[PDB]
DNA sequence: ATACAACCTACTACCT
RNA sequence: UGAGGUAGUAGGUUGUAU
């Protein structure tokens, strides 16, 4: 009571899978060589046994690939012998699915047979198949799409699922491992307009009501503020940073959120000054600043054999990273990758549109491994010792050069 | 040294009550939930546009293949999928002459030219709707590429050939709302991408390897607009209503205002899905402020609860609000003054502005989709975009960005919130793809808001989505 | 009206 | 505007406290 479908194995797979699953969902027993994920030792002998003893119809997928295929022709001959044995005229029902194969180029075996046309429409062909099966009293069961869904899950999806396996991912977050012992509010009063530039000082300082929120010493500002030479350490509000990071400060003097924001501002300013001190080029974006390198500054632009500068078509592309600092959820430095383009080795392009177009063109063929390796190479380049890198804050802030690793319990099989 | 939890991919339901993970595979296997008899299409455009549409409609009946049938499933033809006839014999043409387009297109003012072209198309559409006997399910507007190029808000017309929003699509869909006409806008370079080539002798847009994907998306959109149900959610709870809140700046108004628009998602008593926009964009007059006033918030929640009660008959057990912003104290206080004590209010903020990129160290592929990094009991990251084992490829292009999901207000299990968001990423009827990144509530509320803020004013707008998407 | 951080939208351009 | 994704460019708001 089976239904045998003969086809070219790797070429007519889409239509064969579609038709086999549709027929299975309609209550028919379908025998197709793609409906068996694991193949036994006896294939051809079992195929001949199936044709001779089991099938009641023989659907042939007549296409250009299946016109002169040895296996298809052998099955056709065996099916013709079986049709002669059972005295059934309509045992073999070819299905014309290929428009490249003319109706006059079909082989001898099915040149005399009434075919079913699938060229113009697959739905019309399926309706014709069902009508012919109903008219010829082909045995069938009750319709049940659950069988088709189960077969589709078992055979066509078993190697495309999620496997349970440990996986390790590298992020773009550099955890801040060490913090200064405490924060200092320096009540310098006037201090000659309190260094009106503020942002131009050697050490990171911000202007509070009448104080100066710094992490370094008061005399460090004597270079830019001579008056601060006579400034006294008695006008210093000590505040414990480790207690601030736990949200312990209260009262109306200053809020915990304000302290965290001020710390973030100090960290970002200090990072900017350190990057300026590292002799790297700066690019101004719409809302941030990125740091990039030049053509020949590395020998030979292969830091750790990862490449940082390259040649796209006619312009030199340079990798870059842009940074920030956040306390949410825990103190981290957060960096993002960028690609910049220069006409020459040491130059720049003022046209933003061409930069955007070139960046989009280059992003198409980089992928996760190159992205991660270039990010890690840049971070290691910025490093200052074995497993960290420091930034001026006497006092200083150390940020790890190894991004925090995440661990997952699921993965795939490439 | 942190642990990522995995959220199983949600399953969507198709005809015969069969669950599947892929919309395309389920449609090609079982079929849609609805039973459309056929789609009668009206076509507006030039004779060349009508020929292009007829050729594409005849092409879409035959099976269409992609470059790879595992990464991208192939289209087996419209009637072989949706079980309904969408042929070129049911086409009701309405010709727009090229001189008509030439008269209005070439103008110094972009606003005037956009208004004139939109009026030229919509007047013919409306007259055919009212003064004809033929029944049209979807009106297909085949816009020439020059109109699309020169009708954008920032488009500038070169001097060689020289209220409402200066955008063809938004103005076209907003000025057609009073008549409730589901329409689909095509560009001539989309349906006939072969013929529109650049100076290099090659097509500007290459659909050679994604022809089946284009057919899938077009067929799904046309089937949904005609009144069909392609699929629905299968593993969602009962008695829970999902909302969405998107703010859009209104520029036609003399005073800049922020209009808040909503989309509402829940289930009815017949196990079906009810997914429609909550509209009447509530206006905040203060520029730069994206928070509703207490009376507007009360009206919004009252309307949502009234719609839920009129649909089901009982007040929802839970109400989830998804937004890209953060609710303040006044908004939530107004919200609680209307909702009953038996209803739990949860306000979730969904954002994509936190740059946490995870790189896999053992290949060229990206992190699996569905992995979540729970920061704490009120904050987590979700990877809605990433590598999908079924399609053997990632939904991103270089490295996906995470969705930062934080329960801003109320009490809820963050795992359940992540499950809900991942499930909602499977309800995009505008396209036939795998799951997308944004939740469908936020995306469709944004889609509604883009249209409701492209006109001076409008009466009570329709809730159905076929008039917007 | 300056500086800062922390959240927000509108508008393009490119790849598949 | 078949649809998503990734980027870039402008603008504005908010407790501050000059
Ligand atoms: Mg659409």
């Amino acid at each position: 009571n089976k239904i045998f479908i003969s086809h070219a194995t790797p070429d007519d797979n889409d239509f064969t899978r579609w038709l086999a699953l549709k027929l299975i969902g309609l209550g028919y027993e379908v025998w197709c060589d793609i409906l068996f994920l694991d193949k036994g030792v006896d294939f051809w002998s079992n195929i001949e046994k199936v044709i001779r003893e089991d099938t009641c119809k023989f659907l042939l997928v007549s296409s250009s690939y299946s016109n002169q295929r040895e296996g298809v022709l052998k099955e056709l001959a065996v099916a013709a012998k079986v049709k002669k044995q059972l005295k059934d005229d309509k045992f073999i029902i070819p299905l014309a699915i290929d428009e490249q194969l003319s109706y006059d180029d079909i082989n001898i075996d099915i040149v005399r047979l009434n075919a079913i046309d699938f060229k113009m429409s697959w739905a019309r062909g399926l309706k014709d198949i069902l009508e012919a099966f109903e008219k010829q009293k082909v045995p069938k069961e009750v319709a049940d799409a659950s069988k088709s869904n189960l077969l589709y899950q078992q055979i066509f999806l078993h190697d495309k699922s999620v496997i349970e396996k440990e996986e390790i991912y590298d992020s773009n977050w550099l955890s801040i491992l060490s913090f200064p012992e405490e924060l200092r509010f320096h009540e310098y009063n006037w201090m000659l307009p309190k260094r009106f530039d503020v942002r131009e000082l050697t050490f990171p300082a911000v202007r509070y009501k009448n104080y100066l929120c710094t992490f370094a010493w008061a005399y460090d500002f004597t270079y830019h503020l001579p008056k601060t030479e006579t400034y006294h350490k008695s006008k210093t509000i000590r505040i414990p940073t480790e207690e601030i990071l736990s949200g312990s400060y209260d009262s109306n003097f200053i809020r915990n959120a304000e302290c965290k924001r001020l710390i973030v501002q100090l960290l970002n300013k200090a990072f900017e000054l350190r990057m300026k001190d590292k002799e790297v080029q700066e690019y101004e974006m719409s809302n941030k600043t990125a740091y990039w390198l030049e053509k020949g500054k590395l020998e030979k632009d292969k830091f750790e054999k990862t490449m940082l500068v390259g040649k796209q078509k006619d312009k030199n592309w340079h990798f870059a990273i842009s940074g920030a600092s956040k306390l949410y959820p825990f103190p981290v430095l957060m960096i993002s990758s960028h690609i910049f383009f220069t006409a020459d080795g040491k130059k720049l392009i003022d046209s933003s549109s061409v930069q955007h177009s070139s960046r989009r063109r280059q992003g198409k063929n980089w992928w996760n491994n190159t992205w991660r390796t270039k990010l890690l190479a840049f971070i290691k380049y910025l490093s200052d010792d074995d497993t960290s890198f420091y930034l001026e804050m006497e006092e200083k802030v150390f940020v790890s050069n190894e991004p925090v690793k995440f661990k997952g319990n699921v993965s795939y099989n490439i | 040294m942190k642990e990522l939890i995995y959220i199983e991919e949600p399953k969507i339901l198709f005809a015969h009550g069969q669950k599947c993970t892929d919309a395309r595979d389920g449609l090609a296997l079982f079929g849609p939930l609805n039973n459309l008899y056929g789609i009668k299409s009206g076509v507006i455009g030039t004779k060349q546009g009508l020929k292009i549409f007829r050729d594409y409609l005849d092409h879409i009946q035959k099976p269409i293949y992609n470059s790879n049938s595992i990464t991208r499933p192939m289209f087996p033809g419209f009637e072989a999928v949706f079980d309904c006839k969408w042929e070129s014999t049911g086409i009701t043409f309405k010709e727009v002459t090229n001189e008509d387009i030439g008269k209005f297109l070439y103008n110094s003012s972009t606003h005037k030219r956009t208004y004139d072209l939109v009026s030229l198309f919509i007047d013919k559409i409306i007259s055919a709707n009212k003064n004809e006997d033929e029944n049209v399910d979807v009106w297909f507007v085949i816009v020439p590429d020059e109109i699309y190029k020169y009708c954008r808000p920032n488009s500038v017309l070169p001097k060689e050939m020289v209220n409402y929003d200066a955008q063809f699509h938004d103005q076209f869909k907003a000025r057609l709302l009073k008549h409730t006409i589901p329409t689909q806008i095509f560009r001539e370079s989309t349906l006939a991408w072969r013929d529109f080539k650049n100076a290099f002798g090659l097509p500007i847009r290459d659909f050679s390897k994604i022809e089946g994907h284009l057919a899938w998306t077009i067929s799904t959109a046309a089937f949904y607009k005609a009144g069909g149900k392609p699929w629905k959610l299968s593993d969602v709870r009962n008695g829970v209503c999902y909302l969405g809140l998107v703010y859009k700046k209104v520029e036609k108004s003399k005073n800049p205002r922020n209009a808040c628009c909503a989309a509402q998602m829940f289930l009815d008593n017949g196990d079906g899905t009810v997914f429609k926009g909550e509209v009447g964009p509530w206006y905040n007059p203060k520029n730069g402020q994206y928070h509703l006033e207490p009376k507007e918030a009360k009206a919004l929640l009252s309307q949502s609860l009234q719609s839920y009660k009129e649909q089901i008959g009982e007040y929802p057990k839970e109400v989830f609000i998804h937004a890209k912003t953060r609710f303040n104290h006044q908004e939530w206080d107004a919200f609680l003054e209307v909702t009953p004590k038996e209803t739990n209010l949860v306000g979730v903020t969904i954002s994509k502005t936190k740059p946490l990129k995870l790189y896999k160290t053992e290949g060229d592929y990206t992190i699996l989709r569905g992995n979540a990094y729970v920061v704490n009991e009120r904050s987590a990251f979700l990877w809605t975009v990433g590598y999908v084992p079924k399609i053997q490829t990632a939904l991103s292009m270089e490295v996906p960005n995470p969705l930062f999901i934080e329960i801003n207000k109320g009490e809820a299990d963050i795992k359940q919130v992540l499950k809900d968001i991942l499930s909602l990423t499977k309800l995009n009827y505008n396209a036939c793809i795998f799951a997308d990144g944004e939740p469908v509530t936020l995306r469709f509320a944004d889609k509604i808001g883009e249209i409701l803020t492209a006109s001076t004013d409008i009466k009570t707008p329709p809730l159905a989505f076929k008039y917007y998407i």
